[PDB]
């Protein structure tokens, strides 16, 4: 399935009994983020909340749009009940499949052209803004794609958050962003605007896209369409800015530009490892033109303790390039679940060549690009162990784990400060767990005959749940 | 009326309710914290700030 | 919120959409054990499976009927998707309602008692018998409930031993069963039901074995039985699906085996006892309960799961007050996963070795992970936060050797001794120095009240 | 044995040879705390030292009261030269005696309420008070029984809260406590009241002292460890809601001052080192009551061992022995005796391979075993965990370094002991010199020499023939 | 510091006196030569 905007997606869910409407008028706080986390705690399933009404605003929000499998699937275009490991595999499968240029179209033919604000700007007459957290700096958009740059295909997407500074102001990390990294010295250095884009409400496979690690250089139109499996997404330029282009089905655009030598506090905001990050000094951003769809969907992003929906945004957008990675140079790992705290802990599931090769897959990971930073905890399985099924993983390291021999620690290693266990601050004290069999020439100290399936066991998968979507 | 954070007297009324006089949002010129008018904030010891803190940032 | 027989507990899961049925016929091999694994391997909210017809039988069969969170919580009598904590609170809270003893009905009023086969004795003519796995040594009875009288008090109904053991057919009325598994000595009758109440099982996957204990899991609530045909101090189950009365053949030791175990290898094929049938009762058009294991998880780690960790937290409790949970649902409890509160600095590695020093624990735990109080030990994905973010490998992580260990862990060496992992993944408490101190995302306020409403919204559309 | 008062002991070490009288008039500062380290350093039968006068106090002071394995056995009632084993058995058997409640008897008969001072209360005055160390931040109090009542059933003199605190004297009604040590949930939300006793019946300074992870700190276990026989309390003479002893020498009514802290300390510790000076909390002297010719019965503590030791070594065995005891019955014996706890010996057998390294987590999760033991040596059950050469054989031919020698980091401290870093946290280390037991494989097994029959017979005939 | 006081004075003869400073609680007898270690020692900085 493919989406050209947000709308149809929540239509694909609300029929799938994957989003839950609230029409009774809600007030900002925190009634819309305590409804994310009871959202993410709901267990398995886990639905969108649209909020119809919220009190002192004319428009809507919806938040947890990612925040299950259920959701990831259905984004996916797959049954909603489409095991992760299956999900991790579609993705894979997708991945590299196609170079697809998007296509350009006119803006009579942009949904988010059809309103547009361009002197009295409030941020506030549009989004429904509230405190996402009982100590955030203020109100955040936490689940907006920027777009920065003469090409319109050597794009940048990325996600920010996005704190409102004022009705016309907001807030923004541009050290985190390297196409402006560049570009901010030389801009600072003349007093010269830097131009930039703030998309809200988009398809699930755009915020998807600008969620990918950068590392991966991923982050273009193009790869939306590699992802919706060689179809195009549609494209605008932006009002103002003849260079950066935005979805075209955008339920809200921001163009706006950096303010030169600019600096103030910004945060405490959360963060992916579920705590409060620090108040610093960053950019603000001004406000130019507000470009926007009739009844703009406010779409925010709730994040705590996990897991929350962030959670979801990120696990197979690690998982998958980490396992391209270690298959070009091991054919024998099968999955890689990198779904952790943005792949401090990995699960690899590869096959043991000969004795000793499991610690070898964990070497390999440890030298990648992202894992040898990121990844503290590495645990490999055998080739038959789902490496997405925890409990399955636990069965392993409970049979296959001795840890007198398979648990092996390594300091005064490459870290992360993402980390708060670390020290010194930055700095990994890794963690490999071999919980394969053992193959020879290492010694076993009890063969065992593991219970295969039996004959007939996929086709009863398939023929089990077909009867069971009678029901 | 006085910042939450950081104490300043320098706040400044940011918007009103679009719709109907519901609530206001402040913001302190100072630290740039912002709240609303309905929701009572309390800041964390933790995460309250000083001009010696803000200086170190 | 109780059960008299398996047929109710059956349309509990029928009503709750828990319960598929195969009308189309289906062959004995592999057609009912494939469907059993697949079942399993479902992954969440996996249905119990009702074969209607098997080629050449006459009855129908039922498998996975414990094979989900969804399926355990509907037998406590809850609601479906009540969580795997909120099933743990709930057990420990009737596990010590000890005064239930059972009600002893009259023959007439038995459901077990319908029908009665006294002469030429046909298994195959009542339970669809079948082949597990591939390498069994032939067709099992897997789920069986089986009572007999202990010798202290042989004619005390009140202490009888109810327990599941694998059965193995032999013949049309021979079966296979594991001796060592007191009066073996001296001389021996025996019970094996079939198709219970699924607290009835529960208790006798349980290491107590009682009818008084499934009053107990029952909220006080006693269950209802009736003496055996052909032995007067022995009783079995009122709503028994099938019920086997018999005896061990003396001085008779026969192959049996190989058969899967719980830690999902095959076992070895041994010389064990030999049981004849004497006599079968059992309800019209009997539903033949039996059970798939292989590779973990199957319905057989959800028999065991929660009746292990039970036991575990209470004896943790008793001296430390701090514990909030403990998940020792892992292969009969080799890893376990204990939240507490940490009273002071270091406190997480003591509770830790005061789960080592258990009479479980003690031998089967090899690996110990130790979170907060706010983390719920059942949920695998706060765990792993919990290990991502808390855990320095340096300090945290302790393996120590030449410990109690237990042969069923392959991975042993020497065989039947452990060295254990205890990883601290608690957050830093004085006088521990913290690396850096960080302020978690507390949940904001009314979080709660929103999960009710929300499930109430979602029920309404 | 039954003890009314401190004076009935005083009678029977004296009469055991276990007592030192000193006639002449003595000073204060240097001279009773260097006769305290003397008497420890005697190393054998050190007695108790009795000091009659001091200079420029009216009164008497006595020191080293339960300062040797003799006075220790007198005071259980046993013969004086029993054995430090025999005496760890005796003591268990007595712990599990059904805890008589304590007797209360009317003011007019109890001793301590002879002579009552409630308008000048001057602390001089009765006790001869003088320095502990050298560096110490005054003069101390350091065998005190304190007396307080715990909130959750306020009103009950069988749920009263009897410890060991040490008192600085910091005035003539004024002295400094540990708050923080003893009047935590009960002083946030607040005077407190309390009692100070001193010079008791040697069994309610032992009781009191025993460390409060067991919960043994009340009345009703004095009436254990005599026999079944309750001991005799009154009430306070201000606070009609605590309870003190019968025949104590003085008794110290007051209360803890709100909101007041001061520099307390330094003070001279069990590890052998002086404490640090921190801000601790004061207490108002309000009513003295004492018996006629009262004695200061004070205690020195320095480089062990000295008579602190010989108050916890099995005070903190036994209740250890117990708690294991309950899950474990293969224990034999438990010997917690070195620095209140910090280095145990456990004797057990082994029921499997690997039991050893389970009974040391056992102890390592007791209430009082987790932040104290640091060092954590299990032996087999022949092996007597008293006797330390038979220990070093243990280790020597059991303990193979490469497996078991297990160490723990991340665990549990203690602050006093020195060489915690971080300070208050312990690296753990256990040690089992036990012999291996199947699954485990034994390298070599050996036949030991077992003892020749008739063995304890001979001992037996051996002391009656050495008697002579 | 110079904020002393006599705490007390000899009982049954006049042999000493025992002095006290008000701002540490530090005591000591009149007829003691102390000397307070440099480890022991205090001054307003270490209180605070
Ligand atoms: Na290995
Ligand atoms: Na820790
Ligand atoms: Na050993
Ligand atoms: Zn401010
Ligand atoms: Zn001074």
């Amino acid at each position: 399935k493919v989406y050209k905007d947000l709308r149809e997606f929540l239509e694909v869910l609300e029929q799938e009994g994957q989003l839950i409407r609230v029409k009774e008028e809600v007030n900002p706080e925190p009634d819309i983020a305590a409804a994310g986390r009871a959202a993410a705690n709901l267990g398995k399933n886990q639905p969108a909340v649209f909020f119809e009404k919220i009190k002192g605003y004319k428009y809507s929000v919806v938040t947890n749009v990612h925040g299950s499998w259920q959701n990831h699937a259905l984004m996916l275009g797959l049954d909603k009940n489409t095991s992760t490991k299956d999900q991790f595999y579609e993705l894979n499968r997708r991945w590299d499949k196609f170079p697809v240029p998007p296509n350009v179209v006119k803006r009579e033919a942009a949904p988010c052209k059809e309103n547009v604000i361009d002197k009295d700007i409030n941020l506030f007459e549009i989004l429904p803004l509230y405190r996402i957290n009982e100590q955030d700096g203020g109100f955040y958009i936490s689940k907006a794609s920027v777009v920065t740059a003469d090409d319109f295909n050597k794009l940048n997407v990325g996600t920010y958050r996005i704190q409102v500074k004022d009705r016309d102001r907001v807030g923004i990390q541009a050290l985190a962003m390297h196409d402006i990294a560049v570009q901010l010295e030389k801009a600072e250095a003349e007093n010269k605007p830097l131009p930039i884009a703030i998309t809200i409400g988009n398809n699930p496979l755009v915020t998807f896209m600008a969620s990918t690690p950068v590392g991966y250089n991923q982050n273009e139109y193009e790869f939306v369409g590699a992802l919706q499996d060689g179809v195009p997404m549609d494209i605008v330029k932006s009002d103002l800015y003849d260079h950066l282009y935005v979805p075209a089905g955008s339920e809200v655009v921001l163009e706006g530009h950096i303010i030169p030598r600019v600096r103030t506090v910004e945060g405490p905001f959360g963060e992916f490892p579920g705590s409060y990050s620090g108040a610093r000094l960053q950019c603000e951003v001004k406000i130019d033109r507000i470009t926007h769809r009739t009844n703009p969907i406010f779409e925010n992003l709730y994040l705590g303790i996990p897991w929350t929906e962030i959670d979801y945004l990120m696990a197979l957008n690690t998982s998958v390039p980490l396992y391209k990675q270690l298959k070009e140079t091991m054919p024998e790992v099968v999955a890689v679940n990198a779904m952790y705290t943005h792949g401090i802990g990995v699960i690899i599931s590869t096959k043991v060549r000969y004795g000793g090769y499991a610690k070898g897959v964990a070497f390999r990971l440890l030298s990648t690009p992202h894992g040898m930073p990121y990844s503290k905890i590495v645990i490999v399985v055998d080739e038959f162990v789902d490496p997405f099924n925890l409990e399955q993983v636990m069965w392993a390291l409970t049979t296959r784990v001795h840890p007198g021999k398979d648990v092996s620690i390594i300091e005064n290693c490459p870290g992360m400060p993402l980390d708060p266990s670390t020290n010194p601050p930055g700095m990994h004290t890794k963690m490999i767990i071999d919980a394969t069999t053992p193959v020879p020439p290492e010694p076993n100290p009890r063969e065992t005959q593991l219970l295969d399936p039996p004959d007939g066991t996929e086709e009863w998968e398939e023929k089990l749940k077909e009867l069971l979507k009678n029901q | 009326m006085k910042c939450h954070r950081c104490g300043s007297d320098n706040v400044r009324k940011m918007v009103d309710s679009p719709v109907g006089d519901a609530w206001e949002v402040y913001v302190c010129e100072k630290c740039c914290y912002s709240w609303r008018s309905t929701e009572n904030p309390v800041v964390m010891e933790k995460f309250k700030l000083d001009d010696n803190k803000i200086a170190n940032m």
